[PDB]
């Protein structure tokens, strides 16, 4: 038994050529043939890559698969990127008769530059608090491309449970948003110094912190 | 092999 | 022309049974594979299993075996996924699509998806309304918070529809516990706070639901 782990975004011009990996977690890449699917959104997904590198009829050359046994992964190339090639890629290979897909990777080709999250973190309210209850609420806007990673922190430590956290959804502009909100006793809330929403886009991490007082 | 485990994944032959 | 196509939408309640098809044409349906898969709403595709409607070979995901049933009917080239008791997490889209290829046992023979099926919606799911919390600002931000609802949707303004420009309404979470949550927030002038009144008016029409909170520092 093994996962394919792939990157969850990409992202370049048109016209130029992106990559997206395939990691195999447990056993050799080679072991077993990979499919490439595109699926845009809103839309069922077709095959781009059968049998590691076999283009089916109908696929434009510029979408081409291959294994690299040193890295454990197989690899779809996009070359001479179009717009219309902006879609989510999953990679699947077989396990012992099931088949197993990636996680999927959502491409993005540019339309605007890159620009970076706004965040806003609101501690929870005197009204909630007296409710007997916390929420932390992380509001993350105007992101591009759409694809952030939101970590929260006590203090600075990881928080793991009661973070429940959006898909990114476009807005108007064009750009993305998304929220995150951590729920907390109200006990939780006065026991720690403070607490962080981290929000990382394309490896830059903005972080907002609020704090008992 | 690759080709093998397909076969043994997929072939058919109709009746 | 090769074609595969689904049965529409569905809209159900846990406990209950379903039945979708998936019609091949075009083609010999008992010479292809069918494969079936799901993706819940913002997530990746998930196998499901297979089936040779030549004869009814049979292979489910270690993680739907038991869950669900794959099934065909030769007579009118259609391919069945169903379920015996729905569950609310059985929410998703669904496709079936055909394993083309060269059926040959040799090594020219290969196996694709080449066709797909549309996708069926399936939705599984009491109304709740929400309690509303200020977000008081600390240029400034200042919001609501609209908690543990259900169904969708809810409608947020600001000083009844008067106050537009600045605002993100954000879309809802939905939540393990299966409510939903979401924000509104809008950005002023920080030197208007002691001036101009902020008042989120949240409506949420399936609990006949109508609140108006004063935020304020
Ligand atoms: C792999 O599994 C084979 C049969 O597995 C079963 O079929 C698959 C499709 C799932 O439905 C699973 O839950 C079933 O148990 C075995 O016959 C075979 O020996 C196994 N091979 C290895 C290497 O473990």
């Amino acid at each position: 038994n093994f996962m394919l782990t792939q990157p969850h975004s990409v992202s370049e011009s048109p016209g130029k050529t992106v990559t997206i990996s395939c990691t195999r977690s447990s056993g050799s890449v080679a072991s077993d043939y990979v499919q490439w699917y595109q699926q845009r959104p809103g839309s069922a997904p077709t095959t781009v890559v059968y049998e590691d590198n076999q283009r089916p009829s109908g696929v434009p050359d510029r979408f081409s698969g291959s294994i690299d046994s040193s890295s454990n992964s197989a690899s779809l190339t996009i070359s001479g990127l179009k717009t219309e090639d902006e879609a989510d890629y999953y990679c699947q290979s077989y396990d012992n008769s099931s088949w197993v897909f990636g996680g999927g990777t959502k491409l993005t080709v540019l339309g605007q530059p890159k620009a970076a999250p706004s965040v806003t973190l609101f501690p929870p309210s005197s009204e909630e608090l007296q409710a007997n209850k916390a929420t932390l609420v992380c509001l993350i806007s105007d992101f591009y491309p759409g694809a952030v990673t939101v970590a929260w922190k006590a203090d600075s430590s990881p928080v793991k449970a009661g973070v429940e956290t959006t898909t990114p959804s476009k807005q108007s502009n064009n750009k993305y948003a998304a929220s995150s909100y951590l729920s907390l006793t109200p006990e939780q809330w006065k026991s720690h110094r403070s607490y962080s929403c981290q929000v990382t886009h394309e490896g830059s991490t903005v972080e907002k912190t609020v704090a008992p007082t | 092999d690759k080709k093998q485990k397909v076969h043994a994944l997929f072939y058919k032959l109709d009746i | 022309e090769v074609q595969l196509v689904q049965s529409g939408a569905e809209v159900k309640k846990p406990g209950e049974s379903l039945k979708i098809s998936c019609k091949g044409s075009g083609y010999r349906f008992t010479s292809y594979w069918i494969v079936w898969v799901r993706q819940m709403p913002g997530k990746g595709l998930e196998w499901m299993g297979i089936i040779y409607p030549g004869d009814f070979d049979t292979k489910y995901s270690p993680s739907f075996q038991g869950q669900v049933t794959i099934s065909a009917d030769k007579s009118i080239s259609t391919a069945y996924l169903q379920w015996s008791s729905l569950k609310a997490s059985d929410t998703a889209m669904y496709y079936c699509a055909r394993l083309g290829g060269r059926y040959y046992h040799d090594s020219s023979g290969y196996y694709y998806l080449d066709y797909w099926g549309q996708g069926t919606l399936v939705t599984v799911s009491s109304t709740k309304g929400p309690s509303v919390f200020p977000l008081a600002p600390s240029t400034a931000a200042l919001g609501c918070l609209v908690k543990d609802y259900f169904p969708e949707p809810v409608t947020v303004s600001w000083n009844s529809g008067a106050l537009t420009s600045g605002v993100h309404t954000f879309p809802a979470v939905l939540q393990s516990s299966g409510l939903y949550s979401l924000s509104s927030v809008v950005t002023v002038p920080s030197s208007s706070l002691g001036t101009q009144t902020y008042i989120c008016n949240v409506n949420h029409k399936p609990s006949n639901t109508k609140v108006d909170k004063r935020v304020e520092p």
